[PDB]
């Protein structure tokens, strides 16, 4: 499947942002409502982030779940107060 | 479930139904006629995947659905909307993804019964001891705001708060008790931290088993003449576990209090997430494989390919029934 | 001894159900299946223990059962014919 | 370092397929399904309300025990066969008088 657009003309719905859907990723066929949905995307891509500190950026993994997975990022600081370990 | 079973040896595995490893994908050295990922779509289906199961996953304890339809049950509707109170419209983000919330109080008939006793009690001390100016109109919004109307005074402490997705009305889940909340004062953002744990259904069955086997003890000596923990238990079935930590923007510093009267006692929590963390089994971190061999991998290509044909065909009625 | 048509219980119909091949089952089934093995169990007793009443007899023996059998029609090999 | 192997699942086979493979299984045992021993209980009760005082050879028991099973798993696949031309999977008691009645042992 290819474009921003259903088969009733409706656009679609972005699966990051649910915003409307305005462009359409032709190297990878995401469709993509904004700079911020591409650009989350391609972070997803590219997990080996070529700066060459390093380990404190954005580093999205999958897991798994009952029934689907889901997008983790391990440098996500968790709430105050974790402990040691978590 | 259903889906093909792989073919030995795969460089990938099959995870929540997708080609996933524990290392780094190396396409380059593995693939010889890599699909695109265009050709592929698995990044599409993990993006599907992961957003709809954020809309319908287990990270909060459901307690309200919509029920599958003169049948009295149609009455009970503005009852179920009575027994919340409506509430303001906020943002979270899920992951890379992020969603859209309004919410909503469920009502502790024990604090509208203490309220009353309370006003009672201060009615009888105080008997005992015995144009028009826009700018009060703004003095009391920001009051309003910042302070608490009538509704927001008596919820002020052990109110219960109800999340709902506004992209999904049809279910509603429990704001996670055993979590800790930081209020973000400069940026407006709350983020929230817990442990979730995946056969957290065994370790209640096991803890009933447990409670049974207390009781019938106690049984047995009473006919001759309790804080129970199941994470404490030395006989607890391995939790698997994972850690979980979200974020929350948009909500207003009156709901902060009410939010940050919500939530337990912190120390408590803060020790039992500690035991679970040496007894748990954490979750391991794995790479998806978005490009698959067009001729080792067909059948599972197009396995996949028609799967999302049918949940693109599916998508369009969920608007259609709007 | 009493109620021991009841003894038959459910699962061995299903057993046996199931030597024949049916795929689904209905509850009503059982309470059919017993009366008709109460009625062949009748018949196939009283003509073996007829049979037994000739001899001037007290102990049932399998020649009578299997001669039984054969007069229903119903033939029996292995039991030392 | 030990993969959990994602997340386990409670597996639960469709409904009628473990029921085919019980099918296949006890069609190819051979042995007596009946419990030996109520059998036993109902051909003596039966035996008593008919005559008093009677005994019997442990080998008459068992054949009869053998005959029953295989009267039984006749009128069984007489059944299944009625109602597969009832164009039903449930088989239904009125199976069970059909058979009984082409059989002939009611007509």
């Amino acid at each position: 499947p290819t474009g921003v657009f259903l088969a009733n003309g409706i656009r679609k719905k972005c699966l990051i942002t649910n915003k409307e859907c305005q462009y359409f990723d032709p190297r990878t066929g995401v469709p993509y409502s904004d700079v911020e949905a591409y650009k989350i995307i391609q972070r997803i891509q590219d997990p080996i982030s070529k700066e060459e500190d390093s380990d404190d950026q954005v580093r999205f993994k999958w897991f798994g779940f009952k029934n689907g997975g889901i997008y983790l990022d391990l440098s996500q600081r968790p709430a105050k107060g974790v402990p040691e370990g978590f | 479930a259903s889906r093909a079973k792989l073919a030995t040896n795969r460089p990938f595995e099959i995870v929540a139904g997708l080609p996933a490893s524990v290392e780094l994908p190396n396409y380059n050295s593995s693939l010889t006629h890599p699909q695109s990922i265009k050709n592929s779509g698995v990044l599409y289906d993990s993006l599907v995947s992961s957003r709809r199961t954020w809309v319908q996953g287990e990270m909060f304890e459901l307690y309200w659905r919509r029920p599958k339809k003169e049948s009295p049950t149609s009455g009970t509707i503005p009852l179920i909307r009575d027994k919340m109170q409506k509430m303001c419209d906020c943002v979270m983000s899920g992951g890379p993804h992020t969603f859209k919330v309004r919410l909503f109080i469920l009502k502790n008939d024990k604090i509208e019964q203490k309220w009353q006793d309370e006003q009672e009690l201060k009615k009888k001390e105080k008997e005992l001891k015995r144009p028009k100016r826009k700018r009060r109109k703004n003095a009391i919004k920001e009051d309003k705001d910042m302070q608490l109307t009538a509704f927001q005074q008596k919820y002020v402490q052990g109110a219960e708060i109800i999340l709902e997705y506004l992209e999904f009305t049809h279910s509603r889940y429990y704001l996670p008790k055993k979590s800790v909340v930081e209020f973000l004062e400069d940026t407006d953002e709350i983020i929230i931290s817990w442990i979730v744990i995946h056969n957290s259904k065994e370790i209640e069955k096991f803890k009933t088993k447990k409670i049974k086997a207390k009781l019938k003890a106690d049984q047995k000596l009473n006919k001759e003449d309790v804080s129970f923990n199941p994470l404490f238990e030395a006989d607890c079935p391995t939790p698997l576990y994972t850690p979980m930590t979200m974020k929350l923007s948009g909500i207003h510093k009156r709901f902060n209090q009410i939010i940050r009267n919500s939530v337990s006692p912190m120390e408590e929590v803060v020790k039992e997430m500690e035991k679970i963390l040496q007894i748990g089994t954490r979750l391991s971190g794995y790479n998806l494989w978005y490009q698959l061999d067009g001729y080792d991998d067909e059948a599972l290509s197009e396995s996949l390919r028609f799967e999302l044909n049918e949940w693109e065909h599916a998508m369009r009625s969920r608007r259609h029934k709007r | 001894l009493r109620d021991n048509i009841q003894g038959i219980t459910k699962p061995a119909i299903r057993r046996l159900a199931r030597r024949g091949g049916v795929k689904r089952i209905s509850g009503l089934i059982y309470e059919e299946t017993r009366g008709v093995l109460k009625v062949f169990l009748e018949n196939v007793i009283r003509d073996a223990v007829t049979y037994t009443e000739h001899a001037k007899r007290k102990t049932v023996t399998a020649m009578d059962v299997v001669y039984a059998l054969k007069r229903q029609g119903r033939t029996l090999y292995g039991f030392g014919g | 370092a030990p993969a959990t192997g994602g997340v386990k699942k409670p597996h639960r086979y469709r409904p009628g397929t473990v029921a085919l493979r019980e099918i296949r299984r006890y069609q190819k045992s051979t042995e007596l399904l009946i419990r030996k021993l109520p059998f036993q209980r109902l051909v003596r009760e039966i035996a008593q309300d008919f005559k008093t005082d009677l005994r019997f050879q442990s080998s008459a028991v068992m054949a009869l025990q053998e005959a029953s099973e295989a009267y039984l798993v006749g009128l069984f696949e007489d059944t299944n066969l009625c109602a597969i031309h009832a164009k039903r999977v449930t088989i239904m008691p009125k199976d069970i008088q059909l058979a009984r009645r082409i059989r002939g042992e009611r007509a």
